[PDB]
């Protein structure tokens, strides 16, 4: 644990949670390269909007924080080295399938 | 150079440096290349030094501007195997 | 989250904003970043200071009269809240003593009626009980009922003279020395008094906005310890540690100084007023709804006076 | 305006003149029940 | 290991608590003498349960450059005051 | 003012001596390098503007040959030799700006009015080209921007055939005035091989005698083609910096000769479409065309993954970008070394024991600014 | 060129010959650029050597950059470019280092390292090992956590403002 050599609030390292996982494909894409290498996804906070203009202003110091990482026990490891709170998901490879131009002209 | 002294008759300062090289480094054990190779240019040159009475030439001999400097490289290098050993 | 740029629901309207009210319960609200138009009557330059407090699109300043209806249907026209603090000490010409504690807070009560604001709120000192001393504990018991006869849901505040370091109050006793020594109608006992200051009284006012119970509750803000006159500007003198002159005097004499004072053009140090603001003591009644019903301690003004009074020391 | 007609066919709209308009992009007309709009240029066609 | 550590600490807060009245004098600090020491105190339970080897000398790393800069006059009445969080809503 | 309105160098002064110097830096740090991995390559450009500002040319070359390499891509002919004449011109920027204030600082006043006007009618030159006075985000990665005004070169021309008088007389009221070499002259100077040390760059360097020079020594464009003499100092005291800050003045003066003399016909940005985006008028009719832009302005070119150190003679010293592509398209970490702030590293040493005066104007002959320092 | 990737091959080669107790590899950047790494604990001997000839007159540092990378089993990855003079050219020695190891101060050997210890302890948590003063610059003075750490918001945790109540920022 390094909670105290890190200057971050006491809020932030405990009233909310990081979410390891490999992100999914984009479905309107055909491409899969974005897919692979976990990252580390913090949770949602509010974000209301700007009285003035409406833009929406917003409190919360870390939400667009992410960070990529080459394997998910690396990460794991790495928000337990920020003594995080943390929600591991699994890899979800599709599973190989047979296909056949000539199966469509069985009969 | 600002900082670099003027210095008549290398020679002999030069052959006091390449003498206190090859002791230095004398006990090298003959295990690591470092002797080998440093002693290997080292020699080459020490053999231009007394090849080389003259300096005008000398440092058209040693490829390097001012060998008044390069004494004091080789003055580096002294301390250098003094640590050499020390790093074992 | 309660931030700079947090919203909130409040559109309050701070009249007279300009002097040592309100930058302190502006300051308050836009901790919050709750929106507020403060008008000036004044000119922008003395508003200037009042911008920082906000964030981009906050502060609204706008021109307004207190004389004209409309002018002040203006600022009042999407106000949420309105809060009235119009009041200087020492009358002027043109705003004759009366109206300043009369047709103002009158004519924004009725406005506060027909534009449906939410909510209203006015000032009147502790001692505005009526007196024959000094016009304007009476001026302002008049516009204090008028109002309450007019917008009767409005909770009334009465601060027996807020503590403050740039204060009127304290920087003035303060200032007596300039003079030589200090004005005392019979020294001791001859009066006694009490300071709610500046920032309990602010945070006070806006946590009365935060309190549903403040409704037409007649609030009033007393300082935590009765200091008797002559020991209190002892201990000014004590912070300021200039030599210290009790100057007792008939108490005739010090209202000829106050006349003789009112003659500047400019803004007298002294006036009659003033001199009836001085001996007249605090009344000490608790039971009306008061500071710490809104659940606010007062902070002592002993640690405090000293931030307020460095300034004159040598 | 006024909807632009031509007895051809297929016709390309710049948005007006060269290289200072909407990328060029040809409105077909294959359906006289309705005016060809350009996706730009917001100009009928017919 | 621990209590060696611990030592450097109790050495800081020696530091630190004999620095105070000399901060608030300088700095015209109108915090309450006493204020500033029970603060620091305070900043010293704020990690009173960490346990780590080395993580806690370099504690007193972090620790040591905050007085170094109060003492040189580095930071200031602003710097220093801000640790007090005073303007912030309940 | 002579703390060029950033720095805060507390000092332990006796009775009118120093005795050491502290400088405090960071007093403008804007925090760059955090701000620039959240922005693609593109987008990162007008950062280095923002850098060494009164250098803004140089540093932009600076990046677009960091990325060249990375990117293993080589400009036309002709964007080379804008790109090592806007060098020049820019060389002349700092110079002029590097003589002037570090006299303004002991009191001169006048040559900066003299020369300011010149200064003035370059920046009518990036006015001219680029469409800003100053900051002018003109070269690119790929090459160059726009190409310039055919009204240009001739405009350039007549200027600098000019110039030399200005620079001259400015050397009239300085290099003689004897008041001025006894205020500059014994300090402060440095040990040739103790610069080394220090890694002090460019003329810090050249002021103590040692021969180095990047354009000479690894040179990076068409500076093989031309021709100039380096300026070596000698006692390393300031006055000799001053000298090589003049000459190398009037050999930049030397350089815009040359390039104006050979000055090829031909594109200017590269032709490869993946990387520079495709001319408005090609863009706006064509499929490919209006694709790749789309792409090089919403996504922004890739990068292979890499990692490196480009270093160019910047006016004040080398300017040096480290940076490493992940291949994505937001770089991964950008290191900008500052030549100045080695230099003011170096200072304090420099500066032990002199008069308060003389810290003063050995601040200036260091040249440095702080916006490049701070990063 | 071919050739000056020869020269650097060969002379990666000359020094992983000379000194292999520590280069873990001689790794050359296609366009021209050597960089052998270095295990922590040995950065002062090479570095020390690396000013001392043999060829390896490679004076003054350029820099002393400090990549981050969240993954690996330590994070900072410190690097060290150099360059010679007479015979012109640049190499780049580097690094690794645990988030809390402290890696000794590289500053005798390159001379001109002094400001650059403080500058990667301000700018992450590395500590450097007999330096003389590390301490914070490009900074506030509190402010606590580093920045680039690769993690850390840039908008940060925090925000000065002036406050007219208490009148100070
Ligand atoms: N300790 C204290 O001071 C105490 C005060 N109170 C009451 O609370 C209120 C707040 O006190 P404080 O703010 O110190 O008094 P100030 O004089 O500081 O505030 C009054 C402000 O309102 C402006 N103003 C009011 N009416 C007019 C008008 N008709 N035309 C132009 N300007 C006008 C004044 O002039 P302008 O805005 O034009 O500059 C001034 O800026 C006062 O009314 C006071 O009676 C109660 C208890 C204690």
């Amino acid at each position: 644990d390094i909670t105290t050599l890190t200057g971050v609030p006491e809020e932030h390292i405990k009233t909310r949670k990081v979410r390891i996982f490999v992100p999914a494909r984009n479905n309107m894409q055909s491409g899969v390269n974005n897919t692979k290498k976990w990252k580390m996804e913090f949770d949602t906070r509010e974000r209301w909007e700007n009285p003035l203009m409406g833009w929406s202003s917003t409190a919360d110091p870390l939400s667009n924080l992410v960070l990529t990482f080459s394997t998910k026990e690396d990460a794991v490891a790495f928000a337990e080295k920020n003594g995080w709170s943390f929600d591991v998901e699994e890899r979800k490879v599709p599973k190989p399938k047979s296909k056949s131009y000539g199966a469509n002209f069985s009969w | 150079l600002v900082g670099l002294a003027v210095c008549e008759t290398p020679h002999e300062r030069l052959k006091i440096l390449y003498t206190k090289i090859l002791d230095v480094l004398g006990q090298i054990p003959k295990n690591a290349a470092y002797r080998k190779y440093t002693e290997q240019i080292t020699n080459e040159k020490l053999g231009m030094v007394k090849a080389e009475p003259d300096v005008k030439k000398l440092e058209e001999q040693l490829q390097g501007g001012q060998i008044e400097e390069v004494i004091l490289q080789a003055e580096n290098e002294l301390s250098l195997a003094r640590k050499m050993l020390r790093w074992k | 989250k309660g931030g700079r740029s947090s919203v909130s629901g409040i559109v309050a309207t701070v009249f007279g904003a300009t002097g040592f009210l309100g930058r302190y319960v502006v300051n308050h609200l836009g901790r919050m970043g709750s929106q507020v138009i403060v008008p000036y009557r004044c000119e922008p330059y003395d508003t200037m200071h009042l911008r920082p407090m906000g964030d981009l699109g906050q502060i609204i300043f706008m021109e307004w009269n207190g004389k004209d209806k409309d002018s002040i249907r203006k600022v009042v026209e999407h106000s949420n809240v309105v809060i009235n603090l119009v009041g200087r000490e020492w009358e002027t010409k043109n705003f004759d003593f009366e109206d300043v504690f009369v047709k103002i807070p009158h004519a924004i009560a009725q406005v506060s009626k027909e534009a449906g604001v939410e909510k209203l709120i006015h000032i009147s000192h502790l001692n505005a009980d009526i007196k024959s001393p000094s016009r304007y504990l009476r001026s302002k018991a008049v516009g204090e009922k008028e109002v309450r006869a007019a917008f009767p849901e409005a909770t009334i505040i009465k601060p027996s003279d807020i503590f403050g370091r740039e204060d009127r109050f304290l920087n003035y006793f303060a200032s007596m020395r300039w003079f030589g020594g200090v004005p005392l109608i019979s020294l001791g006992k001859e009066t006694v008094k009490q300071p709610v200051y500046i920032v309990d009284v602010s945070k006070g006012i806006i946590n009365a906005i935060k309190d549903p119970d403040a409704k037409g509750k007649t609030f009033a803000f007393v300082g935590p310890n009765r200091y008797l006159l002559f020991d209190l500007v002892q201990y000014i003198f004590a912070v300021a540690y200039r030599p210290f002159l009790p100057y007792p005097l008939p108490h005739f004499a010090y209202r000829w100084v106050g006349r003789l004072f009112e003659v500047s053009p400019f803004e007298p140090w002294t006036t009659r007023d003033k001199v009836e603001r001085v001996h007249m003591s605090d009344m000490t009644l608790p039971h009306l709804p008061g500071l710490e019903d809104l659940g606010i301690q007062a902070t002592p003004l002993e640690l405090k006076a000293i931030e307020v009074l460095r300034r004159h020391r040598t | 305006q006024p909807v632009s007609e031509v007895g051809s066919r297929v016709i390309s709209c710049d948005g007006g003149g060269g290289a200072l308009g909407h990328p060029r992009v040809y409105i077909n007309l294959d359906k006289e029940t309705k005016t060809g709009t350009c996706g730009y240029c917001g100009l009928q066609f017919r | 290991d621990m209590n060696e550590a611990k030592r450097r600490v109790r050495e800081l807060y020696r530091a630190w608590y004999r620095e105070v009245p000399n901060t608030v004098h300088l700095f015209q600090l109108d915090i309450s003498v006493k204020q500033g020491r029970d603060k620091v105190r305070e900043m010293f339970m704020k990690n009173a349960h960490v346990t780590d080897p080395r993580v806690v000398d370099l504690l007193v790393i972090k620790g040591k450059m905050e007085l170094e800069e109060t003492i040189n006059v580095w930071k200031q009445r602003t710097h220093i005051m801000r640790f007090f969080h005073e303007t912030e809503a309940p | 003012p002579a703390a060029h309105g950033v720095l805060r160098l507390v000092m332990e002064l006796s009775g009118e001596m120093v005795r050491k110097c502290d400088p405090h830096i960071g007093l403008l740090h804007r925090g760059t390098e955090k701000l620039i991995e959240y922005k693609t390559y593109l987008q990162a450009l007008p950062y280095f503007d923002r850098l060494d500002y009164v250098s803004m040319m140089c540093n932009e070359q600076a990046y677009s040959l960091a990325v060249e390499k990375l990117l293993n891509i080589q400009p036309p002919p002709r964007a080379q030799w804008i790109r090592v004449l806007f060098g020049e011109i820019t060389r002349l920027l700092n110079h002029i700006m590097a003589v002037t204030t570090h006299a303004l600082d002991i009191g001169a006043m006048t040559p900066f009015f003299w020369m300011f006007e010149e200064r003035e009618k370059m920046f009518e030159f990036y006015e001219r080209v680029s469409g800003a006075r100053m900051h002018a985000a003109y070269i690119r990665p790929g090459g160059v921007h726009q190409d310039l005004p055919l009204g240009l070169l001739d405009d350039i021309y007549e200027f600098s055939k000019n110039f030399s008088f200005r620079i001259d007389e400015l050397e009239e009221m300085l290099t003689n005035n004897r008041i001025w070499r006894n205020r500059t002259v014994d300090i402060g100077v440095v040990t040739a091989e103790d610069a080394l040390n220090y890694g002090f760059s460019g003329v810090m360097l050249r002021g103590s005698g040692i021969q180095w020079d990047l354009r000479k020594t690894q040179p990076y464009d068409v500076y093989d083609q031309v021709e100039f003499d380096v300026p070596i100092g000698s006692r390393g005291d300031c006055y000799d910096r001053y000298l090589c800050r003049v000459e190398e003045m009037r050999q930049s003066l030397r350089i815009i000769s040359q390039c104006l003399n050979k000055m090829p016909p031909g594109e200017i940005k590269v032709d490869d479409a993946k990387v520079s985006p495709p001319k408005r008028a090609e863009m706006k009719t064509s499929m490919e065309s209006l694709i790749h832009h789309f792409k090089l302005y919403t996504e922004g070119y890739q990068v292979p993954p890499g990692a490196t150190y480009t270093a160019i003679e910047a006016p004040k010293g080398e300017f040096g970008v480290y940076l490493v592509s992940d291949g994505s398209s937001r770089p991964y970490r950008c290191k900008i070394k500052a030549p100045g702030f080695a230099h003011l590293a170096g200072l304090d040493k420099m500066s032990k024991g002199h008069m308060l005066a003389d810290v003063v104007a050995i601040i200036g002959t260091q040249d440095i600014v702080f916006g490049e320092v701070d990063r | 060129n071919d050739v000056v990737h020869k020269q650097l091959s060969a002379f990666g080669q000359y020094v992983a010959e000379i000194l292999p107790k520590y280069v873990q590899q001689v790794q050359v950047s296609c366009f021209n650029e050597l960089e052998i790494f270095i295990h922590p604990d040995g950065v002062i001997p090479v570095l020390t050597f690396l000013r001392d000839h043999t060829n390896a007159q490679f004076k003054s540092l350029a820099d002393l950059t400090a990549v981050d990378v969240p993954t690996r089993q330590n994070r900072f990855e410190i690097v060290y470019n150099l360059l010679s003079l007479r015979f012109n050219s640049r190499i780049r020695v580097k690094t690794y280092t645990d988030e809390l190891t402290p890696i000794e101060s590289s500053v005798t050997v390159y001379k001109a390292a002094n400001w650059y210890e403080r500058e990667i302890w301000d700018m992450f948590g590395v500590f450097f090992a007999n330096h003389p003063d590390l301490r914070r610059i490009l900074t506030d003075y509190g402010f606590e956590g580093h920045p680039f750490r690769k993690d850390f918001p840039l908008s940060g945790y925090v925000e000065l403002r002036y406050d007219d109540e208490v009148k100070r920022v």
